[PDB]
């Protein structure tokens, strides 16, 4: 079987107690999304709603007694992703064996199919880049910074 | 002594979890040991007598 360890119970308690904005001890079904995400399990919104979650706000409230039989189900998933799938994937763009990627062509793929990102998030994803014209990013430093997160060594 | 009052060891069958008691619960959970101890001096006297 599987059940939650003293350390894990503390991780789950901390985050839940933060999410109590009301003063009653409860989470929204929408907020189930980013709560698990901060808990470090990476899901689709499909994974969130699968365990009783909402698009809308103001639908159902879940206690910690409800939330823990959500989290202890969630832990079973195996297909999270690696680096190398993404390399293989993002290599497909090529035409001449350069590993280089033009800015428009790269915003568009982020926008269009999937759970999707907005116009706004693309303006943010561009923000770190500076001073390269007509107008090329590169597949390898890109992916590695995504997996490294917001503060690798530098961080702004 | 101290630690375990606030943060216990819960072995559920095959899994062990450390998690969370409180203020009224530390001055419950120490007796606890004085639940065993008082009722065993009581029982020790019940025996002895």
């Amino acid at each position: 079987m599987a059940d939650l360890k003293a350390a894990e119970v503390e991780k789950a308690r901390e985050h839940f107690e933060i999410y109590d904005w009301e003063g009653e001890g409860k989470i929204d079904a929408r907020d189930l999304g980013d709560l698990l995400r901060s808990l470090d399990c990476k899901p689709t919104l499909a994974m969130v709603k699968k365990n009783g979650g909402s698009d809308k706000r103001g639908e159902k409230k879940l206690t910690l007694e409800e939330f823990l039989p959500i989290f202890s189900q969630i832990k079973k998933e195996k297909e999270v992703g690696t680096l190398e799938d993404f390399m293989e994937g993002l290599k497909v763009y090529d035409k001449a064996e350069n590993g280089t990627m033009l800015a428009a062509e790269l915003a568009h793929v982020l926008l269009s199919l999937g759970e999707r990102l907005t116009d706004i998030e693309c303006e943010e994803i561009m923000r770190v880049c500076d001073e390269d014209d007509d107008g090329f990013l590169k597949y390898e430093p890109f992916v590695k910074t995504i997996i490294a997160g917001p503060f690798p060594d530098e961080g702004k | 002594l101290y630690k375990n009052l606030v943060k216990p060891k819960i072995k559920v069958g095959n899994e062990m979890v450390t998690q969370g008691r409180n203020a009224t619960q530390v001055s419950y959970s120490v007796g606890g040991l004085a639940k065993a101890m008082f009722d065993r001096t009581f029982k020790w006297l019940v025996k002895r007598l």
